[PDB]
């Protein structure tokens, strides 16, 4: 996840080396990249004895939160968003046909 | 078992995801329907003719 900030540190030196016939390229501020501003994802009930309709019909409104990047309240996005993609953390107590 | 119960978990093993009650995987290559529900009619015997429909899916 870090490294971003030491490849725009490489990146920037060579496109002023590449630039060495120039001067003066643009740079964003630097909360532009320590916000969070577009990034994806960041006391419920029993869900065990919640009946079977029921828990579908709880679970279908987390996944349209989560299909814009919102932690839910089941099948919540997991910490080391790092590396190239996500996983998430649907709950061990969710009915198997569910969950699968 | 109900006859209601063996519907849902069959839409699910139309498509590969298991039941609670119908739960095979295509392994052994038949979703052998389980449980200590006797009537063989609907339950042991009409859901085997309807789990193909999910096995040629997996496939």
């Amino acid at each position: 996840l870090q490294q971003s900030l030491e490849l725009k540190r490489k990146m920037l030196r060579d496109k002023q080396n590449k630039k060495n016939s120039g001067q003066h390229l643009p740079i964003f501020p630097a909360w532009v990249y320590e916000r969070p501003a577009l990034i994806g994802d960041f006391t419920a009930l029993p869900i065990g004895t919640l009946p079977l309709a029921s828990q579908e019909s709880a679970v279908v409104e987390d996944l349209l939160y989560v299909l814009v990047g919102v932690d839910g309240r089941y099948v919540s996005a997991q910490p080391l968003a790092g590396r190239q993609s996500r996983t998430f953390l649907v709950d061990p107590n969710l009915d198997l046909s569910i969950r699968e | 078992i109900t006859e209601a119960a063996l519907v849902r978990d069959i839409l699910y093993v139309f498509q590969g995801i298991d039941g609670k009650n119908i739960k095979m995987n295509n392994t052994e290559n038949c979703y052998k329907v389980e449980g200590k529900a006797n009537l063989s009619r609907s339950l042991r015997d009409t859901a085997v003719r309807l789990s193909e429909l999910g096995w040629l899916h997996n496939k």
